[PDB]
């Protein structure tokens, strides 16, 4: 299983194992409850490509790559 | 420190305030006024506004919800 | 199943009690030089479709940019 | 040409704190950033600044790197947030005009046809005005050499804004300022004007000296130059000079004069009504 | 001087309150009422103050 | 393995010559094509740009991790000028001390096409400055010299010195072929 | 999914959109500072963004204001009024003059006062000429006066305008004259225009004295037009 | 396990660039993120701010692709400081400068990440010349209610040095956030570069105007003085006989006597005192 970096913005590295068939959603699920957030504020940033709704092996990664975590920010009333 | 703190009192200016009328004085620092919404009021007025300007019944500005002359 | 959520979530919005009013005329805007980016707004040059003017019951003319859940052709003021 | 340029203090605030991010060593650390503005008459304003990285030899004075990259993808990032701000020139820290400079002009004159540059005094232990600035031009002389790029100055003076105004003043919080209080500032600004004279005349004395004795090639130019300030300074001890003088000191005088005696009854009339407002509620009181 | 710097910055805090409807009285009632008018809407019955 | 791998290009006057292939030009086209397909092959961190050789060394194209750019600007070099050694190396050097990734190596490789016109001692203090701070330098000899690599074999061989044996200058063999056969020592390492 | 998908998204979007007040600028107070004054009462001071091109908004003219924070969005053209939008562009399409016979003197002295002028301004001007502003058709009923009217009316279709002379009036002190200005106001703005106003008598007729406050009325709306 | 005395440190240019976007999207509300770090377990400082392009609506602003932040903060790196993102601001144009329903939405995604996270809200409307309204929030659990959420050890942060408003306190306030309490750290290289950024150099404090308009403008000061002071003498000679407190009442309308002689007499002197000197000082300065 590869075993891949997400880096935030501020940076706190969560690492995390995932599956090699694990799509852009599983791992959005699995670093939604392991970050304790709603899915939906979410973005995963990858060689400056967002990623939709690919799948991960097909999308580009190895056994490991450093993806980035974004937050979506949002205001108003 | 006073001429600090004449300028620090026009926050109460901001932007969005209404338009009325001022009609007479009662005392010192206090008086009507004419809200153009149609109703009448009795408000306190700024100690930073001279009172050279008023007279005639000119036209004057007023807040939206302290509803006080500004 | 995720088309007729967004569906329930139309009628939800609106509920019953709607007022009612007139329409004035309907207008277009065009799009002006150049919105700058973060300081941009959607309900501005950057709406080439259809707006209106509408008069409400309470005697007080607002506009809207968006008309809605409404096909702009078959409204006449 | 250009005429004056106008700076925001959103630059020249921008740039001591690029000093103070990799100014560490603090030796020889020019440190140089791009500028960001718009022509929109002869006059000219700027009001943003970006990064650009810079290493030279403290000897050596040919090695050096403007990064192309940096300034194209931080100008592409920029312009993806502000659209309206074009590039105009660079600030260097440097506290005076340096050698290898009009090299990196001349690379950078690429992006823009008219790049200033700012000098910004980083640490300004010499009283006066920082940020000066100055344009590149032909200076063609009767020496021999065709043509060189030496620069000239172009008048300068931060401007402000109506936002950045508030920011400005609201940080000016610990110092006092007596700027409101008139007939005191002036005399503060005379002060300072004759340092700024005796600053600007010591500086003359101690190169005219230093080439002088022996040291430093006599520069044919700036010796007849300075020739023409010193048939100027007229002769005070002159007849109609002085006759007109007194002719308006004492014009002068009768408008202080009388508004001596227009403020010593209105001090009396204070007086004479604070005597007799307080006698009479006395007389009520007791 | 001190008093009036501090009338200022408590003016500021005070000028946040609320107005006053001005009117006109038409007569008093008994256990100390008034008929009073406000200028655009209509009559009230309204309460006197102690002071 | 990642290293900001840093090529240069001769451009002087002695450089328009055609002792090798229709010009010396054309063969350091397909030398730095060669370079950056083998720095693509690596893993895939490595960064390329370019510094010139000309009278001024002007830097074309500033350190990236892509490389079609830089095969894109080394068309259009026109070669004129005089090959200068030591403000080249200098702005080298001090071009890659803005490494975006600080584990990335010190390396600089080098075409020299027309006889390096320089003093021994210069080199020398040079090679110990360089080797101070751990940067590693090779030589690719293209064409004429001052006895074809002298006072460069002992200047290389004191800069990977001190039973170091990490630089290994490439001699040109003195004969008009393909860049391949320029290449066939150095085709993994020199 | 099909286009129930895409309908749904815009849909949603739409909802999130809110209404804006419209008002009218009295005049530049300064650069920052705009008096503006809601139409269905008071008037406020607001605000430009910073790119609305503060030399358009000139006095009198008409734009829009945010609910919250109310300040200046967008300036607009002159309103229409849609009463007069119904009398604009409501005729059906008519055939020429040749259903119209024996009145062939008629036709042409009315072809001298509307299409001549416009058509061919210059012949006017050679001889100096104001040219005449409008006409009056009487007679007895039946002889095609409105018939006439249309004739006209489907000719080049410039701007005609058909007043009913009935609803000029209305339940208020006002609104009679104040449509009156809106529709002078349109003929302004749409500079080749034809007014019609069939059936005068109603609004129109003589000059009284003391009759009725219900005549004053009417005879307001008179001496303003 | 202990939410102590905490403060915040905000440089200058974060001040200042705060206000200028704040202004620069003065109808609507603008976004940024804050970058910075945590000195201490006690404050945290925000060295730099940045902002972003964003989408905004009528009642909300979303933002963009976010490759732009990625690649932003991964550039800031290479130039100087390699901060982290430790907050974000947003903007409250004539609002009660309060964290509202869906402000409060976001920031939960943003203390997921890390636990010392403030938000900021400016506002560029009330802010007035000499003070800019600011205020910093850190979202409380609202969970724990029958606990205490900070402390306070000591009184730093409390009625001491600021107090809590009215409409902080309909919206929100301390519950379910609450508020932390604002200083400025000036290092001495902005300091003494801060001061000193109004004056001009030697030509403007030695410079006569003119004199045929200095004259003129005496002229027309004496000249309108006169009928100020003929004003003067009427309205010292009625004084009517009745007590200032109805006086003062009487004086409300354009009547304007005894209040400009003094203001005429300062900007008399002030001016002619003042270019006398400068006379005096060219005059044998030079010679
Ligand atoms: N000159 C004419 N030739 C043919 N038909 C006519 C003529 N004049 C009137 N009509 C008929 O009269 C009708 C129009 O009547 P109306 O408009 O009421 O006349 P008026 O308004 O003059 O009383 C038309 O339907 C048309 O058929
Ligand atoms: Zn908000």
């Amino acid at each position: 299983p590869m075993s891949l970096a997400i880096h935030s913005t501020t940076g706190t590295r969560y690492d995390l194992a995932v599956p090699p068939d694990e799509t852009v959603e599983g791992l959005r699920k699995r670093l939604s409850q392991r970050l304790k957030v709603p899915k939906e504020r979410l973005a995963l940033l990858h060689k400056d490509t967002r990623l939709s709704s690919g799948k991960l092996q097909e999308f580009g990664v190895g056994d490991g790559s450093k993806l980035t975590l974004v937050p979506t920010v949002e205001a108003g009333l | 420190e006073f001429l600090h703190a004449q300028e620090e009192v026009k926050r109460i200016q901001s932007i969005p305030l209404v338009i009325g009328q001022f009609l007479e004085a009662v005392d010192q620092n206090t008086a009507i006024v004419g809200s153009t919404t149609g109703s009448n009021y009795y408000v306190r007025i700024l100690s930073t506004i001279d009172r050279e300007l008023l007279k005639p019944n000119a036209s004057v500005a007023l807040h939206k919800h302290s509803n006080a002359l500004v | 199943d995720k088309i007729k959520e967004n569906s329930e979530k139309i009628k939800v919005n609106k509920t019953l009690p709607y007022l009612v009013s007139n329409v004035i005329e309907l207008l277009d805007v065009d799009p002006n030089d150049q919105e700058e980016d973060g300081a941009n707004i959607d309900l501005d040059s950057q709406r080439k479709g259809k707006c209106a003017v509408i008069k409400t019951s309470t005697r007080q003319t607002y506009f809207l940019p968006v008309i809605g859940l409404v096909d702009a052709e078959k409204l006449k003021p | 040409a250009v005429q004056k340029v106008v700076v925001h203090p959103l630059v020249l605030l921008s740039v001591v704190d690029h000093f103070n991010r990799i100014g560490k060593v603090g030796n020889q650390k020019r440190v140089v950033g791009v500028l960001l503005g718009s022509w929109q008459k002869k006059v000219l304003d700027v009001s943003n600044s970006f990064a650009v990285p810079f290493d030279e030899d403290d000897k050596d004075d040919s090695v050096w790197f403007l990064d192309h990259d940096y300034l194209e993808n931080m100008y592409g990032m920029f312009k993806k947030v502000n659209a309206r701000e074009r590039i105009v020139g660079w600030y260097h820290t440097g506290p005076k005009l340096h050698k290898n400079d009009i090299a990196i002009n001349e690379l950078m004159k690429r992006y823009c046809p008219n790049s200033v540059l700012v000098i910004i005094d980083v640490k300004p232990k010499d009283l006066g005005l920082p940020t000066e600035a100055y344009i590149s031009v032909e200076e063609v002389h009767d020496d021999g050499t065709p043509t060189s790029k030496t620069f000239e100055h172009v008048t300068s003076e931060i401007g402000a804004e109506e936002a950045e105004e508030v920011g400005v003043e609201h940080l000016l919080r610990d110092i006092k300022d007596t700027t409101v209080g008139t007939l005191s500032q002036r005399i503060t600004n005379q002060v300072h004007g004759l340092k700024g004279l005796n600053s600007k005349l010591l500086d003359i004395r101690s190169y005219l000296e230093k080439v002088a004795t022996g040291k430093l090639p006599i520069n044919h130019q700036i010796i007849y130059q300075l020739q023409d300030v010193f048939n100027l300074l007229p002769d005070v001890s002159l007849q109609e000079f002085v006759k007109a003088f007194y002719l308006k000191t004492n014009d002068q005088m009768v408008v202080v004069y009388l508004a001596s005696l227009i403020r010593s009854v209105v001090a009396l009339h204070n007086l004479i009504n604070n005597k007799i407002a307080n006698r009479d509620a006395e007389k009520k009181e007791g | 001087l001190n008093a009036k710097v501090r009338l200022l910055r408590e003016e500021l805090q005070l000028l946040q309150e609320q107005g006053s409807y001005v009117g006109e009285v038409v007569r008093a009632m008994d256990k100390k009422k008034v008929l009073v008018k406000v200028h655009p809407e209509g009559k009230f019955v309204v309460d006197v103050d102690k002071n | 393995v990642l290293e900001s791998t840093m090529v240069c290009v001769d451009n002087s006057e002695y450089m328009r010559n055609g002792d090798f292939l229709p010009t010396r030009l054309q063969a350091q086209q397909d030398a730095v094509n060669i370079v950056c397909h083998s720095k693509t092959r690596s893993n895939p961190e490595n960064n390329v740009g370019l510094i010139t050789l000309a009278n001024d060394c002007e830097v074309l194209t500033t350190l990236t991790p892509d490389t079609g750019r830089i095969l894109s600007k080394l068309h259009t070099v026109q070669p004129k000028g005089k090959i200068t050694f030591c403000t080249g190396i200098r702005v080298a050097h001090l071009a890659l001390k803005h490494r975006q990734g600080k584990n990335h190596k010190m390396r600089i490789i080098a075409f020299v096409g027309s006889p390096v016109e320089d003093n021994e001692k210069d080199l020398v203090k040079l090679a110990k400055r360089l080797k101070k701070e751990k940067v590693n330098v090779d030589i690719i000899n293209f064409g004429e010299e001052e006895v074809n690599t002298e006072k460069l074999t002992a200047f290389v061989n004191t800069l990977n010195g001190k039973d170091g044996t990490g630089s290994h200058l490439v001699t040109v063999p003195p004969g008009p072929s393909l860049a391949d056969a320029l290449i066939s020592s150095p085709i993994l390492a020199g | 999914l099909t286009k129930q998908y895409e309908k749904s998204e815009n849909d949603l979007k739409a909802l999130q959109s809110v209404g804006q007040i419209v008002g009218e600028v009295l005049k530049q107070l300064t650069e920052e500072k705009f008096i503006v004054k809601a139409t269905n009462g008071p008037r406020y001071v607001v605000g430009c963004r910073r790119q609305l091109d503060k030399s358009k908004l000139k006095p009198g003219t008409r734009v829009a204001l945010d609910m919250t924070t109310l300040t200046i969005m967008r300036y607009l053209p002159r309103e229409v009024d849609p009463l007069v939008y119904n009398m604009s562009h409501e005729d059906p399409g008519n055939v020429s003059y040749s259903e119209i016979g024996g009145l062939s003197e008629q036709i042409r002295e009315l072809r001298e006062v509307i299409e001549l002028p416009l058509t061919n301004p210059e012949l006017f001007q050679r001889v100096g000429i104001i040219p005449p502003k409008g006409c009056l058709l009487y007679g007895p009923p039946g002889t095609g006066k409105t018939l006439l009217a249309r004739a006209v009316a489907s000719q080049l279709d410039c701007n005609f305008l058909k007043v009913v002379s009935s609803s000029i009036v209305d339940k208020y002190i006002g609104e009679s004259a104040r449509l009156i200005r809106e529709m002078f106001n349109y003929a302004r703005d749409h500079q080749p225009c034809i007014i019609f106003m069939d059936e005068i008598d109603a609004i129109g007729g003589r000059r009284f004295s003391e009759g009725t406050s219900a005549d004053r009325e009417i005879q307001r709306t008179l001496m303003e037009l | 396990a202990v939410d102590t005395a905490e403060q915040v440190y905000i440089s200058s240019l974060a001040l200042l660039k705060m206000l200028k976007h704040g202004r620069a999207g003065v109808p609507m509300e603008v976004m940024g993120l804050m970058l910075g770090e945590f000195v201490d377990d006690y404050t945290v400082r925000v060295i730099d701010v940045f902002a972003m392009p964003q989408s905004g609506t009528g009642v909300s602003v979303e933002a963009v692709d976010p490759v732009f932040q990625a690649k932003m903060l991964d550039m800031l790196k290479q130039t100087g400081r390699p901060e982290m993102v430790v907050g974000w601001y947003h903007s409250h144009p004539g609002f009660g400068c309060w964290l509202s329903g869906v402000d409060i939405n976001t920031q939960q995604s943003f203390e997921a990440l890390s636990e010392r996270a403030v938000a900021v809200v400016v506002d560029p409307i009330q802010s007035v010349k000499g003070k800019v309204v600011i205020d910093a929030f850190r979202l409380i659990n609202a969970n724990m209610m029958v606990l205490g959420h900070e402390p306070r050890q000591t009184t730093s942060n409390l009625g001491h040095l600021n107090k809590p408003s009215i409409q902080a306190l309909i919206h929100g306030l301390n519950r379910h956030y609450y508020s932390i309490t604002i200083n400025y750290r000036k290092n001495e290289l902005e300091q003494k570069m801060l001061l000193n950024l109004h004056k001009k150099s030697w030509m403007e404090g030695l410079t006569l105007q003119d004199y045929s308009e200095h004259c003129k403008h005496n002229e027309s000061v004496v000249k309108e003085m006169l009928e100020l002071a003929k004003n003067y003498n009427k309205a010292v000679e009625e004084e009517d006989k009745m007590t200032p407190e109805q006086l003062a009442i009487k004086n409300v309308g354009k009547q304007d006597p005894k209040r400009h002689l003094e203001e005429h007499v300062d900007v008399l002197m002030t001016s002619n005192i003042v270019q006398c000197l400068a006379a005096m000082l060219d005059t044998v300065v030079f010679k």
